[PDB]
């Protein structure tokens, strides 16, 4: 509104060269081609509708797609989990007990994840709904190394999640994920990327998400114009860097990847989700999973399966290490800033 | 400059053409032989008069 | 103006006197028919090229 | 940015309305263009060819939704360039399989069961927006499914999808139509499978690479060797020239069987699936 | 020690703008102009005899 | 910018324009006459027939 | 424009000869390797000195495997003080139409997509050398995929002859020929490795069923022309029948709840049809012109749009 930064402030309300680019198109001349040679309120409301109208006098900022789905309650909660995580769509569950049938190796159960689900439904009543990535990192709890803060994220699980015994839910959710690794119906071919968090409408049993299913993250329209930000935030179980851990100090853009890693052995079946940072191109990342992941490779033929998930579109890009209290309980949580959603399909390694 | 006929399709849309070329100039030169003699140097000089 | 006077074309006419030629009209164009090797070449040893 | 396909004159009334039913179902043109005539969207440009020189066209050719549809002409919108501009084009199912949000989307010629204009006189076969896990399925059941007819099963007619149950038998005409692609993957295996045993026995390189096939091949392939071999055996051959033709014919299924995803579902302000003769919205691009 | 280089006369062109009805080929045309033609379907004319 | 180079080089730019406009219309006018001729021979049958 | 473009900057150093200055305006739309995706880069860490190893060159076969070890990026315009160009990886460009240029002896034609090879050809290697900066470039070469799955093809199986002609190419009725060259022998044990690894996983249970179906094909391939023009000349399996009658197991462990040939297909495409990117590079670029014509010839730009 007419400031005194007059040097550059013209550019940033779209600049000095577009009345130039406007000089020599309308400001000049006769071609295209020439020739030769009532105290309050009103004006409350008044400049209410005046605010109306100056957005009617005009029409940078990059685009978004936002989306809604309207989706119970039962395994996710966007409620306790903040703005600004991860989440992962599911399939329709009915297929699942038929699919197991077949694609399972000869000398395995058909028949456990027909019961291993049938009794989460019977533990989520004490239909493609969501997961949450804070959920998800819970269950796989069980196969995580330092396991310090593998059990910080399932102690505000229990106490803060919609539902009666999440955690007997945990228990269920991952026994059904172990059940899905034995079964073959993998469950890299269950899990869909769906937006980070902007905003939720809760209701009973279920909840309106919103999410950004392509593009920027900090400058999404929150819903309250009091805090329009939201920063991503992720466990520390699960967030594994390649550049330290192989000298990579050389600046760059930096890819997000989703990695699952499976172990399939007769009842000694583990489950992990990452979140790999790197600056690797996707056709050279399954080299890497040969290095550190070759591993559960000697015991298992699939043994990694990966997904992308977004950029750093920065030079340098910029890490955090805090411990965010999830109600009542902290988490050591890594921070990632300015991410660009870009999703993309998974892989096989057979 | 080069000028344009627009067609129809499918058959492709035609440009514009500019056309820009710079020649050289090309250097020769010619000779000829006026040769004078000795008698004839002399008087001229005014030597022999 | 993507159209000027041609700096070339502002120059006076030259002064004109009456020469001797052939102009034969071939078609639609008058040409100067000449044959030089009297005129030039003549009486001495080069040869008419 | 959008492209236009100019009917030529001669219209009837039913013809008209045939084209006012198929507004937003998928048509492939050759090149982006502003005139384009509408014989080269119809059956009769894609000379007519089997299910796999379908496949083999719908990528030298340009996919494009078909927006609104005037009587002059029809004006389509493309997939690769005038969806990175223009946001989001409306696209009508022609799946017996529903749509649910976010879901890739690729599309499959008519292989299950083709609007004609008569006074027009020509054709138009439209391709199938099936999502690509099913995608990618489908093509293999009926590769499996013709294998069986070459010497079927008890399953294999049956899948599943959204607890919905398909029939892919709906057949004499399909095993016809599909055998181009059983011929292609029968040969693809066994010349690549007849090089794998003439070369393994060849060399067994000795430094490293000798201890770590045999010991991962360990009740694998060294197993499996044998009990071919056991049905088989171990002048010149011609070993080393054949790998060359074996690369470039396997490098060219993969392009074909790969059925990438051109399209992607962002629905908002909406149901997270979209039924069969519905419209989804659709994006790709960010 | 003097050198130097030089440019001599650039030249242009004139694109000659050429009206469809100076020609004898306008005959043959009887152009009447819509401003929209678009909007129209088919139009016709009638011929009796 | 502020400089003389700056303003000078729209001022070549602009007359880019020029040169592209002209050359651009007059290919309808050339452009009419070609349709023509591709309009009446489809319409005309040979004399020897 | 952050999100739509991402202007890569190589700066060009301070003292160049004029002659060298034009030898890289020549080098409009041409193909420049990153090692990262930083916004500020110089051309030491693009050119051949950056691309040498730890004491010996690579050669052509061990060209491929350090390019896709780094970020294909087109130049779009070459300023006097910086070149400035844009990776593929990312995203090309705000409506996505970025100019090529064909380098190669080939033409292209639309819809064709584009993978890119080292200077294969026989008197092509052109590097673009400044002699005032002391850098060359080996700007590589745009194709069209089945020349360029043919050509990789070729360089790896020559590579097997020496662990103990096939250079001569057809296309579209060109002879064409590529450079014979000595090659390393750690760089082929690398391609020798990524052929037995991934031919094996393409191995199945099933694979014996669709083996007992060989003698069908000789039956078939005497019958129909179509057949008859697919096996080959060249092929293994009509020399591996007649001296071969192969037989299954006759029942399956548990092959009815299963399916033993569509394990198989899924199998083979996720190893052996996925084979032709591993030995070489992705096409990510493929050609569409929008009102010229079909066909870009060599030397001449080509508009791209982004392609999978």
């Amino acid at each position: 509104t007419k400031p005194l930064p007059t040097a550059p402030m013209a550019w940033a309300e779209s600049s000095p060269r577009e009345l130039a680019g406007h000089a020599p198109l309308r400001r000049v001349l006769r071609p295209p081609i020439a020739r030769r040679d009532t105290r309050a309120t009103r004006d409350d409301t008044e400049q209410a509708v005046d605010k109306i109208l100056r957005g009617a006098r005009r029409a940078g900022a990059p685009r978004y797609h936002l989306t809604r789905q309207v989706t119970l309650t039962d395994l996710c909660q966007p409620n306790a989990e903040r703005a600004g995580a991860l989440l992962l769509a599911l399939r329709h569950p009915t297929d699942l007990p038929h699919l197991a049938r077949h694609r399972a190796p000869p000398g395995r159960q058909t028949e456990r994840l027909a019961e291993a689900w049938g009794q989460l439904l019977e533990a989520s009543a004490l239909r493609a709904g969501l997961v949450s990535f804070n959920f998800l990192v819970a269950a796989c709890a069980a196969a995580y190394d330092a396991r310090d803060a593998a059990e910080a994220v399932r102690a505000h699980i229990t106490t803060n999640y919609g539902g009666t015994r999440a955690g007997a839910r945990l228990d269920r959710f991952s026994e059904c994920l172990r059940a899905m690794v034995h079964t073959h119906v993998f469950p890299h071919e269950v899990m869909r990327f769906f937006g980070g968090l902007v905003s939720w409408v809760t209701q009973d049993e279920l909840a309106s998400v919103t999410a950004v299913c392509s593009g920027p993250q900090e400058a999404t329209h929150t819903g309250h114009p009091g805090r329009p930000r939201s920063a991503v935030t992720i466990p520390a179980c699960a967030f594994v860097d390649l550049d330290a851990e192989l000298c990579l100090g050389g600046p760059g853009a930096a890819f997000l990847y989703l990695v699952f890693t499976y172990r399939q052995c007769r009842d000694q079946e583990l489950c992990c989700v990452y979140v790999v940072k790197s600056q690797l191109p996707p056709r050279g990342l399954e080299a890497a999973l040969e290095r550190l992941f070759g591993r559960l490779r000697i015991t298992n033929c699939t043994y990694a399966a990966f997904a992308e998930l977004g950029v750093m579109p920065d030079d340098s890009p910029r890490c955090l290490h805090r411990t965010e209290r999830f109600g009542a309980v902290g988490v050591p949580v890594v921070i990632l800033e300015g991410v660009v959603w870009r999703p993309g399909g998974w892989r096989a390694c057979a | 400059h080069q000028p344009l006929i627009a067609r129809d399709g499918p058959h492709p849309v035609e440009q514009p053409v500019h056309n820009y070329m710079t020649k050289v100039i090309d250097r020769r030169a010619l000779n000829a032989a006026f040769s004078l003699a000795t008698e004839a140097i002399a008087l001229l000089t005014g030597e022999a008069l | 103006e993507a159209n000027r006077e041609t700096l070339d074309e502002l120059e006076s006419a030259p002064q004109t006197t009456r020469v001797r030629a052939d102009l034969v009209a071939i078609g639609d164009r008058l040409v100067f028919l000449e044959a030089l090797e009297k005129r030039i070449y003549a009486a001495t040893n080069v040869p008419y090229p | 940015f959008e492209a236009d396909i100019a009917i030529p004159s001669g219209i009837s009334r039913p013809d008209a309305a045939a084209l006012q039913r198929c507004e937003g179902r998928v048509v492939f043109l050759p090149t982006i263009r502003r005139q384009l005539a509408l014989a080269d969207v119809a059956h009769e440009s894609f000379v007519s060819p089997d299910t796999l020189g379908l496949l083999l066209a719908y990528r030298r050719r340009f996919p494009a939704v078909i927006t609104r549809v005037l009587p002059t002409r029809i004006v389509a919108c493309p997939v690769d360039l005038g969806l990175t501009h223009a946001g989001t084009v409306n696209l009508r199912n022609t799946s017996p399989v529903d749509l649910c949000n976010g879901d890739p989307v690729s599309l499959v010629p008519p292989v299950f069961e083709d609007v004609r204009l008569e006074s027009l006189d020509l054709t138009l076969r439209f391709p199938v927006p099936l999502p690509t896990p099913l995608a990618r399925e489908i093509v293999a059941r009926l590769v499996a499914r013709g294998i069986r007819d070459l010497n079927e099963l008890p399953d294999l007619n049956v899948l599943y999808y959204n607890g919905a149950r398909l029939s892919l038998v709906a057949l004499a005409s399909v095993n016809t139509e599909l055998r181009s692609l059983v011929l292609n993957m029968v040969y693809s295996i066994t010349e690549g499978t007849t090089l794998i045993l003439t070369l393994i026995p060849r060399l067994l390189a000795l430094g490293y690479v000798n201890a770590l096939l045999q010991m991962q091949s360990v009740t694998r392939e060294a197993a499996q060797l044998i009990h071919p071999e056991a049905p088989m055996l171990m002048r010149r051959l011609p070993l080393y020239e054949a790998l060359v033709a074996w690369l470039a014919h396997a490098g060219q299924l993969g392009d074909i069987l790969a059925l990438a995803p051109a399209v992607r579902v962002c629905t908002f302000d909406g149901a997270a699936v979209v039924q069969s003769g519905d419209m989804a919205p659709v994006i790709r691009y960010p | 020690d003097v050198e130097f280089d030089a440019l001599l006369g650039s030249y242009c062109n004139t694109l000659s703008l050429v009206r469809f009805l100076e020609l004898g080929l306008s005959v043959a045309c009887v152009c009447t102009k819509f401003p929209e033609l678009a909007y129209m379907n088919e139009g016709r004319v009638q011929f009796e005899v | 910018d502020g400089t003389g180079i700056s303003l000078h080089r729209q001022l070549r730019a602009i007359q880019q324009l020029a040169r592209n406009v002209q050359a651009v219309l007059g290919a309808f006018e050339r452009g009419t006459a070609d349709q023509m001729l591709h309009v009446l021979l489809e319409k005309a049958p040979p004399l020897a027939l």
